[PDB]
DNA sequence: TACTAAA
């Protein structure tokens, strides 16, 4: 006769890890009805009395918001009833996994529930979905004793998990309400605009028949970025530079190519006058020197955005493919969670052990042994969003064990980790100033003193250059072959995936797990094509769509309305507003926008006609 | 006296036409050179000035400019930056000033850095060029020690652009 | 026949 507690985690790996940490080696595990989640059992002490423990997991969201059946027909509802005269219900996601029945059967006899879900904003929504699923089955309360608990945690270690188990709290309802409002707004906007656009353009122009034209708070701004870059590329007028350079042949062995102080002149006559007052001279007089000492900063902790950017730039992999490779590596047990945002190592991390494991690879052996022998530099402090620890290696690997596609990702991850643990790079910069008549020139050079992370990240290395000659002020050197060079401005090139990811992160469009999905969606809808160098080129459909959007109502494309709506929705998250009021106001303003849009589509048709 | 006033303008640096000073005077009861200068400074130069700048200064031949004189700015452009991006800071700032005395137009280049002249300088302002000014390939070389801004308030069409 | 987003 002793009570039982039930603990739900957001992923089976997290569930097993927390169970093993809280249970000192005694853990009885068995599979469940789903076959995708496991149940772990242990005996401990909770609320001053002996208790049995039961740990289980749920794979992400349990439910998603969808319309009723009658309004999912696309041919019996006016795409304006979706705003204020359409009921919405929550339906199971991944129905093959009977999450609701699994939770109901596992929570038949429990007295306390502890939600070990992620500390994200949607973690609370998942918490309340689980509570809705489980609560009507729990064995009463038998008084005023509290039965709902939530633990706040960010790192998977011993001390942090123990402190979280000692510092329980309560869940939050306002965050769940905010997430629900966001879901409802997104559905009732996208499913209303997409239906109208698809049903319209499929009845006039037959070229794009059996094609889907989608609108949303993320896809449209993402396409707008690329088409606006295309607009800059098209609207460009090249100009003509005029740069002046000179050569000095001091010490009779070296020919220094000096750089003009004034970097460019846009007038031919002015450039000619400067050239005239300079070339009839046969000496160059030194004026000043410099021997300043600088340093290149070591990289910060790894983040999903940086990993995606590097995979797209250097390794030449798409965001979706990189995410799939990272997920497979994580589920096989080689790297941590590949969807974090934190750039700050937890204070209780086992950095020394993680670096000590990779002490046998022929690539890093010398560097790792040197670091372990002469101590480790502390990592740079960064953002500490309470989502997950950064991406760090967890097990040794060899090129034979892993495949030729995941080996490069693993190599980059471990090299980044070693670079973060390692020292900095120190280079001496020397600048020498010359005078040839009225004008001035400068010559610059670098010489590395003590390489740091360079030997682990050889592509982020200072180039080797010949050391500048010694010279004190007042010395004179022979100068020859001063001339004028003509150059023209180069137009900008199309957006790359790295730049698009940077822009999306800056403007707050899409989450960590949503950027690859949105990029793949805009690639699949034939809005943008992918060319050499991982460049995204807009197509005719995308160009005409965004131009029509700008001509009709630009507020649907500009990359700030998403941030404004998020700010408005934060009000109910902080308790300063009302869910019904905010949702009604936003739905009303968007409905007015849709009604203005519907009777002004000729502006987009007049641009569609010439394209198709 | 009229001769005294004209001479006073002469050493002051203003070279104005006789009809110009006749038109710009307030009242020939008690005229003061200071008020004449103050009221002339706020008007366009093309209608009051005279011809003192020698010809051919647009081209070469001439080498040095003597006398302080007074010139009016018609347009200012940042040479070291492209037309589209005039606020770029990738280059040291060079300014080309189109200058006039009412009859002949000349061009000047900022050889060194001057803080008293900026990109958003109101067109029509007046500049004094005391000393000896260098002429190179028909360009007036301007330095900070030989150019003085006398200010200017003349109706602006710059705001239209 | 789909749609939007989010773990
Ligand atoms: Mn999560
Ligand atoms: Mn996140």
């Amino acid at each position: 006769v002793m009570k039982t507690v039930l603990m739900v985690a957001e992923m089976p790996s997290l569930a097993q890890s927390i169970a093993k940490i809280l249970s000192r080696g005694s853990l009885s595990s068995h599979k469940g009805l789903n076959g995708a989640c496991s149940v772990h059992e242990y005996t401990g002490t909770f609320a001053g009395q002996p208790v049995r423990f039961k740990m289980t997991s749920v794979c992400g969201h349990v439910m998603t918001l969808d319309f009723l059946g009658k309004y999912n027909k696309w041919d019996k509802v006016d795409p304006a009833e979706l705003f204020s005269q359409a009921p919405t219900e929550k339906k199971e996601a991944n129905p093959k996994l009977n999450m609701v029945k699994f939770l109901q059967v596992e929570g038949r006899g429990c007295d306390y529930i502890v939600l070990w879900l992620d500390c994200d904003k949607e973690g609370e929504n998942i918490c309340f979905e689980v509570l809705d699923a489980v609560l009507p089955v729990m064995n009463k309360a038998h008084g005023g004793e509290k039965t709902v608990f939530r633990a706040r945690f960010s790192s998977i270690t011993d001390t942090d998990i123990c402190n979280a188990m000692a510092c329980l709290g309560e869940p939050d309802h306002n965050e769940a309400l905010s997430v629900d409002a966001r879901q409802e707004l997104d559905l009732r906007i996208g499913c209303a605009f997409t239906r109208f656009q698809t049903k319209y353009f499929q009845g006039k122009y037959g070229d794009l028949d059996s094609s889907l034209i989608s609108f949303g708070p993320c896809q449209t701004p993402t396409l707008g970025f690329c088409v606006e870059r295309h607009d800059k590329i098209q609207s460009f007028k090249p100009e003509t530079y005029w740069v002046l350079q000179a050569k000095v042949n001091t010490d009779k062995d070296r020919s220094l190519l000096l750089d003009w102080d004034r970097v460019r002149v846009f007038d031919r006559e002015i450039a000619q006058m400067f050239l005239n007052m300079t070339k009839l001279e046969k000496e160059a007089q030194v004026e000043a020197t410099s021997r300043k000492e600088k340093a290149k900063q070591r990289p910060l902790a790894l983040n999903t955005v940086e990993m995606l950017r590097v995979a797209s730039s250097s390794l030449g992999m798409g965001p979706q493919h990189a995410m799939q490779t990272a997920e497979r590596l994580y589920t096989q047990g080689y790297i941590s969670y590949p969807r974090t945002e934190t750039t700050h190592y937890p204070e209780n991390f086992d950095l020394k052990g993680s670096l000590r494991q990779q002490a046998n690879h022929p690539y890093w052996a010398d560097t790792v042994k040197r670091l372990l022998a002469e101590g480790i530099n502390r990592p740079r402090k960064g953002h500490d969003a309470g989502d997950h620890p950064p991406i760090t290696p967890m097990k040794s690997a060899t090129e034979a064990e892993l495949g030729g596609d995941a080996w490069r990702l693993y190599e980059y991850i471990t090299r980044h980790f070693i670079a973060t643990v390692s020292h900095d790079c120190k280079y001496l910069q020397s600048t020498i100033s010359f005078r040839i008549g009225p004008e001035l020139f400068t010559c610059s050079g670098k010489t590395v003193l003590s390489p740091g992370f360079t030997e682990v990240m050889p592509w982020q290395s200072v180039p080797l250059e010949e050391s500048l000659p010694t010279c004190q002020r007042g010395d004179a050197f022979p100068v020859g072959e001063v001339k004028m060079l003509e150059k023209q401005t180069n137009p900008p090139d199309y957006l790359t995936e790295a730049e698009l990811i940077t822009l999306m992160e800056k403007h707050g469009i899409g989450t960590d797990a949503s950027i690859p999905v949105h990029i793949n969606n805009i690639c699949q809808r034939n809005y943008v094509t992918v060319e050499s160098g991982r460049r995204l080129k807009p197509t005719n459909l995308g160009i005409v769509l965004v131009h029509g959007y700008y001509k009709i109502d630009a507020e649907l494309v500009l990359p700030t309305i998403r941030s404004a709506v998020e700010k408005q929705l934060n009000l109910i998250a902080q308790g300063k507003a009302d869910y019904r009021q905010v949702l009604g106001h936003t739905l009303d303003v968007f409905k007015r926008k849709f009604h203005y849009f519907v009777d002004s589509i000729a502006g987009m048709d007049e641009l569609m006609e010439v394209s198709f | 006296m009229a001769q005294v006033a004209g001479a006073a303008l002469s050493q002051a640096g203003w070279y104005l036409s006789d009809e110009g000073i006749e038109a710009c005077t307030s009242s020939p009861d008690k005229v003061n050179v200071n008020d004449i200068i103050l009221i002339a400074l706020n008007t366009d130069l093309r209608t009051i000035g005279k011809k003192f700048l020698p010809s051919d200064i647009n081209s070469g031949k001439v080498e040095k400019l003597e006398g302080p004189c007074v010139l009016q700015i018609q347009k200012i452009r940042n040479v070291a930056a492209p037309k589209d991006n005039e606020e770029s800071q990738a280059a040291p700032r060079m300014l080309r000033l189109q200058m006039t005395d009412g009859h002949i137009s000349c061009t000047a280049v900022e050889f060194s850095y001057m803080s008293k002249i900026s990109l958003n300088t109101p067109p029509g302002t007046k500049v004094k060029l005391s000393g000896i000014v260098d002429i190179k390939n028909g360009f007036l070389l301007l330095n900070d020690s030989n150019t003085t801004v006398l200010g200017g308030e003349v109706e602006h069409l710059i705001e239209k652009w």
